[PDB]
């Protein structure tokens, strides 16, 4: 089904150049991932470790399908940013389901709306935005080395590609070169891990490694070295592609300088397809013996980063001064939990780690969410602050300063709380959702013997709250730097809007103000579903966590 | 709809109309604190119907209500003797707070009473949860309230303080929670009712008791690890400071009950020499400290660290006298810390504008009530009898002595300097020559809304002084249970 | 100067500047001789002090009924 | 006091309430009153839902654990040879 | 003078029978097994749960 | 002897002050063998206070006399200050003992 939409969509894309068709393909293109969740929702009535698909290059799991419609679903979430305008005008007169359904707004909507922004002018952006998608679950289901090395390079040319969409920002084609650059390096190590396996194996099956990596693990004349080293090697360029640290640097500037809207997307789905298909091949890799192979055992690499990342995503954010940097390094201390609970190859740690991947994507969406919809809302205000005015890309990244959050509880105080919320689910404060994603990984290393990294987890995130509560400071223990914009109410500046019923005749006439220029109800209504998703947690928290541990019952079925 | 969860609904009802009252009626302000008072009155009302219910010989939990439908994280809730009368002093407590600042606000105040009222559903549900990993995740979750608290209705240097506060209880939180976990992995469960039945091996003992004891001495606080209260204490709003004082520093006191006592005798018997030292160094050097603090309510909160390492003391005397004496010490500190905070951030500070003790001088030539009040507030402080501060000071220094003699003399020693820093604050108040000469405008005395507050406060320590028995009566049971020993003739019986 | 307007005083400078250095003390400690020799002697000599008074005397007595022909010491 | 449809019914009246406060709307008028039955009714749908997904969890919970018993049996009885 | 005549009235008597208000709150507050039997099924229930997950938790890979 | 009243009915230990024979996981039993724990512990240590009551009475009632006439009643509560004393039953909970050892 993704296929078709990709294919049908470039067809209709093939043969319009009308910008204006921009808004209706990302809702057709809603609409087309809506019917991917149906036909993987068709697909989970079977219990099974796999199944060998297309001639053995594919496989399918009742993980693998779960996950393929958790990046459906956060895809269609993040599409809206794209397929609605931001903001909206409304009034009482107009709120029944009678007027919504049988009656007619009209009023000069282009500058309200920002009818024309560049963000709702570019037509291939939901048609790249699919062939990511499609190299991300294609990456799930992988079952062979070329179909691996096929299937990341699907998604991550498209991620360069998206990066550079907004081809007349000076930052975005910049942050575009950086990603490339370094992830065509990346991309190598990829290449040269599974090449490494195929000339010493000779087989590009996974299934086959698993039956060498399996009798090799006994307790001569061709010692198996080569596995651990060559997925040792295979796993550093994955690594990269997560930017866990070391290999981090990369995304600080690109998530900073590509759009917001366009970081949203790239810094989630990617480390979604990644981890998931990381977490089978360590299962079926994890040797039993205490053998020789252990000691060389890849997955080092794994808890070295996850140290690495725990460190550096914590103390370097304390100094951050700009918004989507400060994310980035908060991702990559959250990538330091989500490593410590893939490397703990327990039940626990797999319940661990499904169960943070998934409260992590949806809560990292939400302060994305949050950040876009406070910059869409200030358009009704005006600042005289002096750092703004030399802001780059304004209109692309509105919010770059956390500076600019200053007394937002003042201009939203409601809106401002959703934001605390998230950021207070990032620290792990009970009872937020993300309180029992840390609490369930490091109950999971604890029983495991993993006390140092346990240790240095709870450490580095006293470290970490500081710069989150940073974050909060600014929005709450300060006045705005930000005034109502005097033109948009000044008793006599007032635009009109008329009603007008299923037969276009008149009905009322009404004269409107700035006042009733509210933000776009699918951006308000995400936001208020996340939100209460983490705050709430506690109460509906049974389902969610049976999921995953059935799902690792049948990983783990002996 | 079991009364417990009745006590946790009555405040979050309170938010919802507090925060939609404006779409039924500009409200005007009045109106959200008078909703958010009569909130805190019937939720005192029913805690009061509640203790008369409550029956004080059953080693059952009481009303606790059914669940049946077993989830990962369940709210199960009850109490016992222990429990009843945190509880109780939580729901007397709250609503003094809210009169303490009816008129010093001004600003947020809907900001300001929602967060009050969610303090309330939070520390309640502390003292009422039946499960090790349901208590810490009430424990915790005041963190960000409290943190917004002070930085909206703080003083000048609150941004210092809330971030103090945050990171010191979190850190030590963490070394709690880790050793929660391995608790809950060992066992299988965290309820009450199934752990207690359980038994660690010692050295599992061992470092179950770190985990959980670097918690509960930064939330005692120990000296040294106290820079937080004399921050967030200080730089608190009146009723966040009431708050913090009288409920927040509770928590861990309650929670020596549940997570150590119980399960970690061998490790509180083998370890109590430490517990003795650390406790007497804080009675010392606190009370050395306190002596020369010239900001009149970081006084009044370095004096929380002096008792409250004596009922920390008491707590690991393996006493029935030093755990009552604990109880009744945590909850008369509560009833008169909360008076010299009133006295000291709502009294003095409304009328001046600052906290320097050096502004101030002979104020009892002008306000007789507020100095009235005070010296009773200053006795009291000083374990004087016929204050509920006498009774537990005296049980709690028992059984320091009795459990080991060198540091019950050692906390003995603050009969002197709990007196001396209380007395010599007093004098330099209330007395100690004519009208201080830098007030220009003359003060005017108390308010009958400071009067109220104070003859509240001064009526609970002092009939609590003069019959104690109404608190000790529904501890005996259940102080019981958590002794650890045996005696060599009535062991083994047969 | 707060939010809620509060009587004159007399806002002496000498002491608003004194209370002012008290707060902001912290921020010039500096390790020395003296400050190390006083940090050392509080924060452990004494305590391990008591520590090993308390350790070794832990158990030494009790004083629960004793009579005369029964001594006091325990161990 | 876990009843999902409950529990559901009032998280989609709480995040109607949530985002006309986060578009800083007001919370009743009486014209746009038909969402909170909107909400609530599509948050009940949720939870119905969510009851039979957790019947099937259960009952699948519950095979796994005899497989996990049956499977122990089997090892214990052949060690005891 | 309330002190005095809410003791005075309040005494059991010259008898041992109690008062018409004794009785009242002895009835409500009767509570003869009712939490030692909700306990007792609370406890076995979170047992039982315990060791399910006993089970899931530690089965063999 | 004092008849037992009807509030002296409903706290009676059904069971003996003991942890021999009870199945800790059966959780009404293991909680009536700490109840009988506590109740005997306090029960013998009120018997101190009703003696110490009587020595009281007889201490006044007996003047400069009180050292020749009150005897019997100072040696039974010293006896009951030797033994009597609340200790809970946690310990006996946690460790088995035997006489034949
Ligand atoms: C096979 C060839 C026979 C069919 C091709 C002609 C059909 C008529 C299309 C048309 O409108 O002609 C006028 C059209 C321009 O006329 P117009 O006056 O400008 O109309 C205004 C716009 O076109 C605006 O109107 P439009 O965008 O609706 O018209 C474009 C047209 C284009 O759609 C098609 O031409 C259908 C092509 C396959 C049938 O329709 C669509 O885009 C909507 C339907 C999309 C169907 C996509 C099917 C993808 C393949 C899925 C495979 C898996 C299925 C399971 O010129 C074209 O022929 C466009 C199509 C390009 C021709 C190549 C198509 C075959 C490509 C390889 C085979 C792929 C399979
Ligand atoms: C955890 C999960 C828990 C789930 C349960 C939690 C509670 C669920 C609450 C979600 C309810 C959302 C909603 O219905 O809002 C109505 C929303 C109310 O907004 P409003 O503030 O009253 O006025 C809109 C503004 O004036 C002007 O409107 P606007 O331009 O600002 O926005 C246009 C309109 C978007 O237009 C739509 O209604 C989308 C319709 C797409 C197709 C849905 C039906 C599929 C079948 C078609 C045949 O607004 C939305 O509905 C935004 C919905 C965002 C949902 C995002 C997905 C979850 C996050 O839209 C309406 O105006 C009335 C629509 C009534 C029918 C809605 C479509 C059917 C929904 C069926 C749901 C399943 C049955
Ligand atoms: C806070 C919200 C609580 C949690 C929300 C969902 C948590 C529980 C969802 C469990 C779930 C959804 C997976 C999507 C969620 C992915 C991630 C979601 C984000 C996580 C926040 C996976 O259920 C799967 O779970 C796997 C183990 O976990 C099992 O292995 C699978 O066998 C099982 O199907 C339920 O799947 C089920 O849906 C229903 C359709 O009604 C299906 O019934 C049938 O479907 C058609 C025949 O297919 C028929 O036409 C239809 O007539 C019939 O009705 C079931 O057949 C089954 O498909
Ligand atoms: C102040 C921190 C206290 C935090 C509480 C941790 C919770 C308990 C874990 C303490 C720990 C390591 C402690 C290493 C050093 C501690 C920190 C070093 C200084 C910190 C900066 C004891 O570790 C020891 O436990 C002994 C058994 O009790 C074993 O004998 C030893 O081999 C083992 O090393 C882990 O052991 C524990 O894991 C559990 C399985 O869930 C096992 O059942 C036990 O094995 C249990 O004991
Ligand atoms: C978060 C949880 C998401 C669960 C989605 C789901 O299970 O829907 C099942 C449904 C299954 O539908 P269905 O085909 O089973 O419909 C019911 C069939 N009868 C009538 C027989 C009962 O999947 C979908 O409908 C796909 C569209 C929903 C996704 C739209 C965007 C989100
Ligand atoms: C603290 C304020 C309480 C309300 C203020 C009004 C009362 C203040 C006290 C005034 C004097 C009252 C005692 C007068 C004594 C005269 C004799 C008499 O009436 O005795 C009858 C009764 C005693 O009757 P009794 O002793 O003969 O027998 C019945 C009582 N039982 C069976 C339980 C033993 O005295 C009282 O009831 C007075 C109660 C006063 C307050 C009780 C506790 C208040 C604090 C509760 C919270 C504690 C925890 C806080 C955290
Ligand atoms: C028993 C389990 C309970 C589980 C949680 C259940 C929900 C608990 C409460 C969570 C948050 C609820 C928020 C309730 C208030 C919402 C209504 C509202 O809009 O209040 C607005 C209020 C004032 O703003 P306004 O009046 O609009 O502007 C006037 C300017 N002149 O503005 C405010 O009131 C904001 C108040 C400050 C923020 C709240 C205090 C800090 C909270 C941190 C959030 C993250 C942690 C969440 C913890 C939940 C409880 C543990
Ligand atoms: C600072 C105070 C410190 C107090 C410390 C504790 C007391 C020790 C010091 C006082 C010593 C004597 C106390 C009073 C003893 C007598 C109390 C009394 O009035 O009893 C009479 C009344 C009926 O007698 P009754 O108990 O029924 O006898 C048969 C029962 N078998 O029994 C009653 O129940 C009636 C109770 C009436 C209310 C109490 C009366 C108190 C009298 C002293 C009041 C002092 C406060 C004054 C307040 C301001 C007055 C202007
Ligand atoms: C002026 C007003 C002054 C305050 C008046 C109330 C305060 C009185 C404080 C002491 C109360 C003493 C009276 C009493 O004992 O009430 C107990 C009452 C009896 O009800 P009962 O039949 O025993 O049912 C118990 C089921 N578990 O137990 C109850 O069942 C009462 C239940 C009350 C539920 C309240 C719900 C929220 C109200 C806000």
């Amino acid at each position: 089904m993704i296929m078709i939409s990709i294919l049908s969509l470039l067809l209709s894309t093939s043969v319009t150049l009308r910008r204006d068709m921009s808004i209706l393909f990302n809702r057709i293109s809603i609409i087309a991932l809506a019917y991917c969740i149906l036909h993987d929702t068709m697909s989970l009535s079977f219990i099974s470790k796999g199944i060998g698909l297309h001639g053995g290059l594919l496989h399918i799991t009742n993980l693998t399908q779960i996950f393929h419609i958790f990046i459906f679903i956060i895809s269609i979430l993040i599409l809206q940013l794209t397929s609605f305008y931001p903001r909206k005008v409304w009034i009482p007169e107009y709120s029944s389901l009678k007027d919504i359904f049988f009656n007619k707004i009209l009023y000069y909507r282009t500058k309200i709306i920002n009818k024309m922004g560049e963000h709702m002018k570019i037509i291939e952006y939901p048609l790249i935005l699919l062939f990511v998608i499609s190299g991300a679950v294609f990456l799930i289901s992988t079952n062979d080395l070329v179909s691996i090395f096929l299937s990341i390079e699907l998604q991550s040319y498209g991620l360069y590609l998206l990066s550079t969409i907004y081809r007349n920002s000076e930052l975005s084609t910049t942050g575009g070169l950086i990603y490339f650059l370094l992830g065509g390096l990346s991309s190598c190590f990829i290449l040269l891990g599974t090449s490494l396996l195929y000339v010493n194996s000779g087989t590009t099956s996974l299934d086959g490694l698993y039956i060498l990596n399996s009798i090799s693990d006994v307790n001569s004349w061709y010692k198996p070295y080569y596995l651990n080293f060559s997925l040792l090697i295979f796993s550093i360029g994955f690594l990269f592609k997560v930017s866990a640290a070391p290999f981090h640097f990369w995304s600080p500037d690109v998530y900073d300088a590509i759009p917001t809207i366009v970081t949203t997307f790239v810094a989630i789905i990617a480390k979604i397809s990644i981890f998931i298909f990381l977490l089978e091949l360590v299962y079926y890799t994890n040797s039993n013996a205490n053998s020789y192979l252990s000691e060389f055992s890849w997955t080092y690499a794994l808890l070295i980063s996850s140290l690495l990342s725990l460190i550096i995503g914590t103390v370097v954010g304390l100094t951050q001064f700009r918004i989507k940097r400060l994310l980035a390094y908060s991702t990559i201390s959250h990538v330091g939990f989500i490593l410590l609970a893939l490397s703990v190859s327990s039940i626990e740690s797999t319940q661990a780690f499904i169960f943070y991947l998934i409260q992590y994507s949806i809560s990292n969406l939400n302060a994305f969410f949050i950040l876009i919809t406070i910059g869409f809302s200030l358009y009704g205000y005006v600042t005289n602050n002096k750092e703004y005015k030399s802001l780059l890309d304004k209109n692309n990244s509105p919010i770059q300063l956390i500076s600019q959050l200053k007394g937002y509880f003042y201009i939203n105080p409601l809106l401002s709380l959703s934001l605390a919320i998230t950021i207070f689910s990032f620290v792990g404060v009970p009872p937020l959702v993300g309180f029992f994603a840390k609490q369930m990984v490091l109950s999971a290393a604890l029983d495991n013997g993993y006390i140092f990294l346990s240790l240095i987890a709870i450490i580095t995130s006293v470290i970490g709250a500081v710069y989150y509560l940073n974050v909060i400071k600014e929005i709450f223990f300060y006045s705005p730097e930000h005034e109502v914009n005097p033109v948009l109410n000044e008793s006599d500046s007032n635009f009109s809007l008329r009603i007008l019923n299923e037969k276009n005749v008149l009905i009322r006439s009404v004269l409107l103000k700035g006042r009733n220029i509210f933000i776009s109800s699918p951006f308000s209504i995400t936001i208020s579903i996340i939100t209460n998703v983490i705050l709430l947690f506690i109460f509906m928290n049974k389902e969610w966590l049976s999921m995953g541990t059935i799902l690792v019952q049948i990983l783990f079925s002996a | 709809m079991s009364l417990l969860y009745v006590l946790l609904i009555i405040p979050i009802i309170g938010i919802f109309l507090i925060s939609t009252i404006d779409s039924f009626y500009f409200f005007n302000v009045s109106y959200y604190k008078k909703i958010a008072l009569i909130t805190t009155i019937l939720n005192l009302i029913v805690s009061l119907i509640i203790y008369i219910l409550f029956d004080f010989s059953n080693n059952q939990f009481q009303f606790i209500q059914e669940n049946l439908d077993l989830s990962f994280y369940d709210i199960y809730l009850g109490v016992d003797g222990v429990s009843i009368y945190f509880v109780l002093l939580t729901t007397i407590i709250m609503p003094i707070a809210l009169v303490s600042n009816w008129n010093s606000i001004t600003n947020n105040i809907k900001s300001y009473l929602i967060i009050m009222l969610l303090l309330e559903t939070l520390l309640l549900a502390v003292f009422l949860v039946l499960d090790v990993l349901l208590f810490y995740i009430f424990f915790e979750s005041i963190l960000p309230p409290l943190f917004i608290l002070i930085g909206l209705f703080g003083s000048s240097n609150k941004v210092r303080a809330s971030f103090y506060i945050f990171l010191y209880t979190l850190l030590g939180s963490l070394f709690l929670l880790l050793s929660i976990l391995t608790m809950s992995s060992i066992v299988g469960t965290t309820y009450f009712d199934v752990l207690l039945k359980s038994s660690f091996e010692y050295t599992t003992q061992l470092f179950l008791f770190f985990g959980i004891f670097i918690a509960f001495a930064v939330k005692t606080p120990v000296w040294g690890l106290n820079s937080w209260l004399l921050r967030a204490h200080v730089e608190s709003p009146l009723g966040g400071s009431i708050v913090l004082a009288a409920i927040v520093l509770k928590l861990s006191l309650y929670g020596v009950f549940r997570l150590i006592l119980p399960i970690l005798p061998q490790a509180s018997l083998n370890l109590t020499y430490i517990v003795y030292a650390i406790g007497a160094i804080t009675v010392l050097y606190a009370s050395f400290s306190t002596l020369r603090t010239v900001d009149v309510k970081e006084l009044i909160a370095y004096s929380s660290v002096a008792h409250a390492a004596i009922y920390l003391m008491g707590v690991f005397s393996n006493t029935i006298q030093g755990l009552e004496g604990a109880i009744l010490l945590g909850l008369a500190h509560g009833f008169v810390s909360s008076g010299l905070f009133i006295c000291a951030g709502g009294i003095l500070y409304d009328r001046t504008g600052t906290r320097l003790i050096y502004f101030f001088r002979g104020l009892t030539q002008i306000m007789p009530l507020f100095s009235l009040f005070f010296f009773i507030l200053c006795l009291g402080n000083a374990g004087t009898p016929l204050t509920l501060n006498f009774v537990g000071e005296f049980m709690s220094l028992y059984g320091t002595l009795e459990r080991l003699p060198i540091a019950g003399m050692l906390a003995s020693t603050s009969i002197i300097f709990s007196a001396a820093y209380s007395i010599y604050m007093y004098n330099r108040i209330a007395f100690g020559g004519s009208v201080s000469l830098y007030f220009i405008d003359c003060f005017r005395d108390l308010t009958k809304r400071e009067f109220f507050i104070l003859f509240t406060l001064v009526s609970f320590t002092v009939i609590l002084g003069i019959y104690p028995s109404f608190v000790l009566d529904g501890l005996h049971y259940n102080i019981s249970s958590v002794v650890y020993g045996i005696e060599p003739n009535a062991s083994y019986l047969t | 100067m707060a939010g809620l307007q509060h009587y004159k005083i007399a806002m002496d400078p000498a002491l608003v500047r004194l209370g002012s250095m008290i707060s902001n003390r912290y921020k010039y400690f500096r390790w020395t001789k003296r400050t190390a020799l006083v940090s050392f002697m509080y924060v452990v000599v004494v305590p391990s002090t008591i520590g090993y008074l308390a350790y070794k005397t832990d158990g030494l007595w009790d004083l629960r009924a004793k009579r005369r022909g029964d001594l006091i010491s325990e161990r | 006091m876990v009843n999902r449809i409950l529990f559901w019914t009032g998280f989609g009246l709480a995040v109607r309430f949530w985002q006309l406060g986060i578009e800083m709307r007001p919370f009743f008028n009486r014209k746009s009153l038909w969402a909170y039955p909107l909400f609530g009714g599509v948050g009940a749908s949720f939870g119905y839902w969510l009851q039979s997904i957790d019947e099937k969890q259960t009952k699948m919970l519950e095979e796994r654990k005899q497989a996990i018993l049956e499977k122990r049996a089997r090892r214990a009885q052949r060690q005891a040879e | 003078a309330s002190s005095f005549v809410i003791y005075n009235i309040s005494r059991p008597g010259p008898n041992g029978e109690p008062s018409s208000l004794h009785k009242w709150f002895s009835k409500i507050s009767d509570y003869k097994d009712e939490w030692e039997t909700r306990n007792t099924l609370m406890a076995a229930a979170l047992e039982q749960a315990a060791h399910d997950k006993h089970l899931l938790l530690t089965a063999e890979r | 002897p004092t008849p037992e009243s009807e509030a002296f009915l409903a706290k009676k230990p059904q069971v003996p002050p003991t942890f021999d024979g009870v199945d800790y996981e059966d959780n009404k039993r293991l909680k009536q063998a700490q109840d009988a724990i506590i109740r005997e512990q306090w029960v013998q240590v009120m018997m101190g206070r009703l003696v110490r009551e009587e020595l009281s009475k007889c201490y006044y009632r007996e003047g400069v006399n009180h050292l020749e006439k009150c005897g019997k009643l100072r040696e039974r509560y010293l006896q009951l200050l030797a033994n009597a004393k609340v200790k809970g039953y946690l310990f006996e909970q946690q460790n088995y003992w035997s006489k034949e050892n």
